């Protein structure tokens, strides 16, 4: 699922950097680093926006290694999956136990063991792909999924979905 | 939290610990390569060019000053004087 | 699992590596390049430095008795306490064994290393249906 | 593999790196074997 | 209090009366090994922003 | 989960940097790819005014056209991008402007609301089975006579 | 070193103490310790579930703590878990348990006297705890009936006994006189019945301290690292005392569990257990008054938990306190007439020893590149060279390499050389000016030299008298002792 | 079986709080406890010794009346009610007719309901899927 | 699953997470082996058994309890 939302930052800048313009790579180091970063906590961090009015309020010296740091307030998008919401998206690879979903950034996995008993994989798809009666779901096909999982190991997620039910299954 | 700068009420020197401590991260900074604010004439010591941006006031740092309570007052270096 | 650490100088790898430890730093380095592998070496003689189980194996010991401070109320149940698994054990047999050899070896006027050897020839063997007994002597003899 | 795991909170999220003396770690270890906990948190509650 | 006199019998009674310990004492932060609030240590340094116009 | 509980990170209580609640904001599967856009672009002229001193063609230059002016590392958004124009469903905000402007008295949670704009639901049996929270918010009459304008509302390509 | 990780690094800020609930023990444990075994039963490895399973942290530097991994020094042990068969006293709380017994209906739970007292009213105005509790129990500890309403009421009506300790265990007497000792199950039980407004009035916590965790259940197996073992002469491995009293409390558990499984003498029981119960008794501390010590086999004692924090010596004065440290020399002193007020002279041998690493930048990178020729030996020279990855390379086993490149921000450990301010102390300083810092000067034959004036502070004189050099390891250090 | 999940037969007696619920796919006797976790996961058969229909959760319900003969009848009659709710008795007036678009609609709701050869119900199900465009016509 | 190797058992999640575009199938990080599932044959043959078991209990007492609980006496 994707939100908009406000967050903060801690940025160490090393003391090379403190000439006049540190604050340019300050900005440069946020995105350049939160960009496309997956957290447990808040999910991957999509889209630095609002570049203009971060808030970068005063750094402190930490005592040894003597590099500033810094508490970087921000507003972003980030794709945050959950359980039990209908979520849409192509597979692109596939396996025996399953096809992986790409949706949004993250690479959902499908298992049949959760998906409906009807398509049993029919391993006969090259490319790799399920063949069921009513649809054939193939790499590129659409795919309607419910989320019936997710981990978050900090900078990390995986989750689970399942389309066993009606308006699920191949788009 | 943050004494507005009219009211700051502590002392307008610089305490030895703070001149110390100073110099420490300044120097220690240089000793990092970070720029310096100050033409090292022939010095090579990173002591030795802190205690000279020091004597020119030079130094782009801060001091925030706790007090008992939690609440503190913040001077630049620029403007403690010292002794 | 396999649960195992070596140690090779990733910017050498010539081999099972050549590598020194040097102890009074605390080190191991590439005998080659002179990376050091890695560091804060734990001592080795300082250890025992401050100080039997190829006999009492796991099963460890502890000798209970009584300190100064416990009246005989106490102490005397230390020595009843202490009385309620010496059977689950057939250790009496495997200590007053040791027991009873250190009593003969050491009255017969023998080296102490007998005796260990003895504490051995006992620990061994110690049950077997050729021993299945045959008096507890012939062995201990 | 930059994964952490507080089982018993079942936090993997929540976590945080200090240094402390060894000495310390090993205090704090022989608090626990006699059944004190001695948790440290690096925020202040009483402020 | 602990580092004084009987140590664990006030671990103790810390333990069991759930202190909270603040580590705003010297001896606190030596056990841990941090700054402690003292001398040099009773203040931060703040990396100023304007005089980082030259 | 489904009943909806999203994170403490993500109540419905949400704050912003200057301390004032607010609503939490939640996107239909499209416009979040317009207001990307709109910032990468937002870049694209800010990015360079310091460096001063159907669509399915095009999309990929005006994508990758804003990946120089960012960081590279992130065809994995475009991972996001790339499907959000494959799985877009609206264009031409007002499209959702008006959509948006249509569906936000549906008196709904917002993760229901985005969901509800973001999914292609043709059927009004849909909800009440895709998203089990919407068995008894609005009922399929008022349900699918938005569904049945958001048909035409679907404006494809 | 030590491998980069992730989490955010943050400093200490407070410290809760508070008792440990068995379920959390449960939850943390990694491992459910049954066998008193610590090798496995082949003379090989270790026995999993024994008393220390590789899951627990693990040493030898040679292995990996299969649970959180490799290193010995990075692993920080990971604790395992006893279940006791049956609950026994925390030595710390038997006078806290006798006391709160003495506060509180042995029957129903409720507490004695209350507020309708009016001392009571007077108790529970203090703000203090400790004294609360102290107040509190001096009024409670004499009355002897749940009464049931004095109106200007709890009831349970029972009288309620008298107590007394004798060597872990507390007995108590009705009047009715039932000198019946008290089972532990019953004072666990009845702990578990108190109200969190009583305890928490009482002087406890109901997050971090419930009354009914003085009492042991489960048991917190401390991970090798704690009780570490010496692998000596490859057959003498001796064992920390920590591990055997933990044997034979496990010994002493694993027996009583069959001895209700397989009939009950319910005297040889009621031994067995109180039996147990000294054992854990003697682990947390071996020097309790009014019991026996219980000794090794060499009949000394064990030593204890306690025993390892007690005195000096202890974690807290002798570990954390203060410590031994790394660059740092002592020497006999001499005196000089020919150094400055400030100087102290140090022998060449000790200044090739000591250390002192430099970041390389533009203004000394030539220079350094010098002593990094001269390497180790010579004296103006250097020892290590420390790569901006945190690598670190001995100069010798280096000429092999040879030449090296130095690059900025890599660092050197040079020797030390002239106006190096080191830290030179006294002992037993007890004032200031037993530490100052004095600027090296790099002399012949190894005696400290040092002014003739310099003595009267240091209060020393040149009869023998050594003194002790610290070399700080840090610019920041530096200018602490140069200008402080 | 009167009160105990015919699956895990946990009793009345045993589960005072047990809530039995059917299916209209076959109106099975069963616990909740089994519901939840049978459809929890998603479209299987029923679990039933002979039960392959399978059926899912959100198609499941509470019978009233335990009259599976019945309950079903008015299920018929509900199914029917609701669109032979276009049935004309009032809408037509006529006293016998009105009596016999009545017998003539219970005939048809009979029919699927009497269910004991309902495939004429069938018929009258294409005739009730006409219905279903009847009650559109 | 399971890696015999570690001895040690895992879930679904962690075998996604563990999972691999070349791996279709699961390895162990502690034994880099792939994996075993679990509980199939085992748990749901044990509960039946105890079903029984528990049926045991229901012509018996359950059911006289019940014919207790009639007045509950
Ligand atoms: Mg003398
Ligand atoms: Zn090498
Ligand atoms: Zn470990
Ligand atoms: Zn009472
Ligand atoms: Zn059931
Ligand atoms: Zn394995």
């Amino acid at each position: 699922m994707f939100f908009i939302k406000d967050l903060s930052l801690n940025i160490t800048l090393h003391p090379s950097f403190f000439g006049p313009r540190m604050k340019q790579y300050l900005k440069t180091k946020l995105l350049e680093e939160v960009e496309g970063s997956c957290t447990g906590k808040f999910g991957y961090i999509l889209c630095v926006l609002d570049y203009d009015n971060i808030d970068i309020q005063r750094g402190r010296i930490l005592p040894t290694d003597g590099s500033a740091e810094f508490n970087v307030k921000y507003r972003a998008v980030v794709f945050k999956p959950f359980k039990g919401e209908v979520v849409d998206g192509t597979v692109v690879s596939c396996s025996q136990h399953g096809f992986e979903v790409q949706v949004g950034p993250m690479k959902v996995f499908v298992t049949k063991h959760l998906m409906p008993q009807d398509l049993t994989f029919n391993a006969g798809s090259n490319p790799p792909s399920y063949q069921s009666s009513e649809d054939v779901i193939t790499i590129k096909s659409r795919i309607r999924v419910k989320i019936e999982g997710c981990i978050s190991q900090v900078s990390s997620i995986h989750a689970i979905g399942s389309i066993k039910e009606d308006y699920l299954g191949a788009i | 939290k943050a004494i507005p700068k009219d009211q700051r009420a502590t002392t307008p020197y610089m305490t030895k610990y703070e001149r110390a401590r100073i110099l420490g991260t300044r120097a220690l900074q240089i000793s990092m390569n970070a720029p310096v604010f100050v033409d090292l004439e022939g010095e090579t010591d990173p002591l030795r060019i802190a205690m000279k941006e020091l004597a020119e006031k030079k130094i782009p740092l801060v001091i925030r000053r706790y007090l008992p309570d939690g609440s503190f007052e913040d001077w630049s270096v620029e403007e403690l004087i010292v002794d | 699992p396999n649960l195992n650490i070596v140690l090779t100088c990733p910017e050498c790898k010539v081999y099972p590596p050549k590598i020194v430890e040097r102890f009074s730093e605390g080190d191991v380095v590439c005998a080659l390049c002179g990376l050091v592998l890695s560091d804060k070496l734990v001592d080795t003689r300082s250890e025992w430095r401050t100080f039997n189980p190829l006999l009492d194996g796991n099963n460890l010991s502890t000798r209970i008795g009584k300190g100064e401070t416990t009246d005989m109320r106490f102490t005397k149940e230390l020595n009843k306490a202490q009385g309620k698994n010496v059977m689950d054990k057939k250790d009496n047999e495997v200590q007053a064994a040791f027991a009873k050899i250190t009593m003969l070896c050491d009255a017969a006027e023998l080296p102490k290393i007998v005796k260990d050897c003895a504490k051995e020839a006992y620990k061994l063997c110690h049950d077997e249906k050729t021993l299945k007994g045959k008096s507890m002597e012939s062995i201990m003899a | 593999h930059n994964q952490f795991e507080c089982k018993g909170c079942d936090n993997k999220i929540d976590i945080y790196q200090i240094h402390i003396p060894y000495a310390a770690k090993l205090l704090f270890q022989e608090l626990m074997a006699m059944n004190i906990t001695p948790r440290l948190y690096t925020d202040r509650s009483r402020d | 209090r602990c580092s004084f006199e009987e140590t664990v019998e006030i671990l103790f009674e810390a333990g069991a009366s759930a202190e909270l310990d603040d580590c705003r004492g010297v001896s606190e932060n030596v056990i841990l090994g941090q700054m402690a609030p003292i001398g040099t240590g009773a203040f931060d340094v703040m990396i100023d922003e304007e005089s980082l116009v030259k | 989960a489904a009943t909806l509980q999203l994170g403490q990170e993500f109540q419905l209580k949400q704050i912003n940097h200057q301390g004032e609640e607010e609503e939490l904001i939640a996107l239909n599967l499209s416009e979040a790819r317009l207001v990307i856009k709109e910032a990468l672009v937002e870049r694209r002229r800010a990015f360079k005014r310091s460096q001063k001193k159907t669509r399915e063609k095009e999309l990929e230059s005006i994508d990758v056209l804003l990946e120089q002016t960012t960081g590279g590392n992130n065809k994995d958004l475009k991972n996001t991008m790339q499907y959000l124009t494959n799985f877009s469903r609206f264009r031409d905000q007002e499209t959702v402007g008006a959509v948006i402007q249509l569906l936000k008295s549906t008196g709904l949670h917002p993760f229901e609301v985005a969901q509800l704009g973001s999914l292609a639901c043709d059927t009004a049996d849909e909800a009440k089975t895709l998203i089990p929270s919407l068995n008894n918010k609005i009922s399929d009459d008022e349900l699918e006579r938005i569904l049945k304008e958001l048909s035409n509302l679907e404006t494809l390509y | 070193g030590q491998q980069y990780s992730s989490a955010p690094l943050r400093t200490v800020k407070e410290v809760q103490f508070g008792l440990f609930s068995p379920e959390e023990v449960r939850a943390i444990s990694v491992a459910k310790i049954r066998f008193p075994e610590t090798m496995d039963e082949t003379q090989t490895r270790a026995k999993i579930g024994g008393l220390n399973d590789p899951r627990l942290g693990s040493i030898d530097r040679n292995l990996k703590c299969q649970t959180c991994q490799e290193g010995m020094n990075e692993c920080p042990g990971h604790f395992g878990h006893i279940d006791l068969a049956k609950p026994v006293f925390h030595v710390g709380f038997i006078a806290k348990i006798k006391k709160v017994c003495e506060c509180v209906c042995m029957h129903c739970g409720k507490l004695l006297l209350d507020e309708h007292n009016e001392l009571m009213r007077q108790a529970l105005a203090i703000k203090d705890s400790k004294k609360r509790f102290a107040a509190i129990w001096t009024l409670c500890k004499t009355k002897m009936v749940c009464e049931t309403d004095v109106p200007s009421r709890g009831g349970c009506g029972n009288t309620q006994p008298t107590i007394r300790k004798d060597g872990l265990k507390l007995v108590g007497s009705w009047k009715k006189p039932e000198l019946r000792v008290l089972s532990t199950e019953e004072i666990l039980n009845i702990f578990k019945h108190i109200s969190v407004k009583d305890f928490t009035s009482l002087g406890f916590n109901e997050v971090f301290s419930r009354p009914e965790w003085m009492i042991l259940t489960c048991l917190p197996v401390p991970p090798p690292p704690v009780r570490p073992s010496i692998s000596f002469n490859e057959s003498q491995r001796g064992e920390d005392d920590l591990t055997f009293k933990l044997a034979d409390i496990l010994k002493a558990n694993i027996s009583l569990e069959t001895l209700e499984h397989n009939g009950a003498p319910h005297h040889a029981i009621e031994e067995a257990e109180s039996l147990l119960q000294f054992h854990v008794a003697t682990y947390m501390d071996n020097d309790i008054a009014g019991q026996p010590q219980a000794l090794q086999k060499s009949g000394r004692p064990v030593k204890s938990i306690r025993a390892r924090l007690k005195g000096k010596e202890g974690r807290i004065r002798g570990n954390l306190m203060g410590k031994r440290v790394d660059f740092s020399a002592r020497t006999v002193i001499s005196g000089d007439p020919n150094l400055e007020l400030d100087q102290v002279g140090v022998p060449k041998s000790i200044a090739k020893t000591l250390t002192y690493p430099e970041v390389v930048t533009p203004y000394n990178i030539d220079r350094l590149t010098q002593l990094v020729r001269n390497g180790p030996n010579e004296h103006p020279g250097a020892k290590y060279v420390i790569r901006d990855s945190g690598d670190r390379i001995d100069l010798r086993y280096s000429k092999r390499a040879g030449d090296i490149q130095l690059q900025y921000g890599w660092k050197v450990e040079r020797h030390i050389m002239d106006n190096d301010p080191v830290l030179f102390n006294r002992q037993p300083s007890l004032h200031k000016m037993s530490m100052m810092a004095h600027r090296v000067k790099v002399i012949p034959y190894s005696t400290f030299r040092l002014n003739l004036s310099v003595t009267s502070p240091y209060n020393a004189d040149f009869d023998g008298d050594e003194m002790n050099l610290h070399v700080p390891q840090s610019e920041e250090t530096r200018a602490e002792l140069s200008q402080l | 079986n009167k009160d105990m999940c015919p699956i895990c037969k946990t009793d009345r007696y045993l589960s005072p709080d047990v809530k039995f619920l059917v299916n209209p796919e076959c109106y099975h006797r069963i616990c909740e406890s089994c519901v939840d976790r049978i459809f929890s996961l998603g479209p299987a058969q029923c679990p039933y010794k002979g039960c392959d229909k399978i059926l899912r959760k959100n198609k499941f319900k509470t019978q009233i009346f335990d009259d599976v003969e019945v309950e079903k009848e008015v299920d018929i009659r509900k199914r029917v009610f609701n669109v032979f709710n276009k049935t004309i008795d009032d809408f037509n007036g006529d006293l016998v007719e009105y009596n016999k678009y009545l017998e003539e609609v219970e005939d048809i709701i009979y029919k699927l309901d009497h269910g004991i050869d309902v495939a004429k119900t069938e018929e009258k199900l294409r005739t009730y899927e006409e219905l279903n465009k009847q009650l559109i016509m | 699953y399971m890696c015999p190797i570690c001895l040690t058992k895992y879930t679904q999640l962690e075998a996604v997470q563990l999972l691999n575009f070349d791996r279709t199938e699961f390895l162990c990080s502690l034994c880099d082996e792939p994996l075993v599932e679990d509980d199939s044959g085992k748990k749901n043959k044990e509960k039946q058994d105890k079903l029984n078991r528990l049926m045991d209990q229901i012509q018996p007492i359950i059911d006289s309890l019940k014919k207790i609980d009639d007045s509950r006496i």
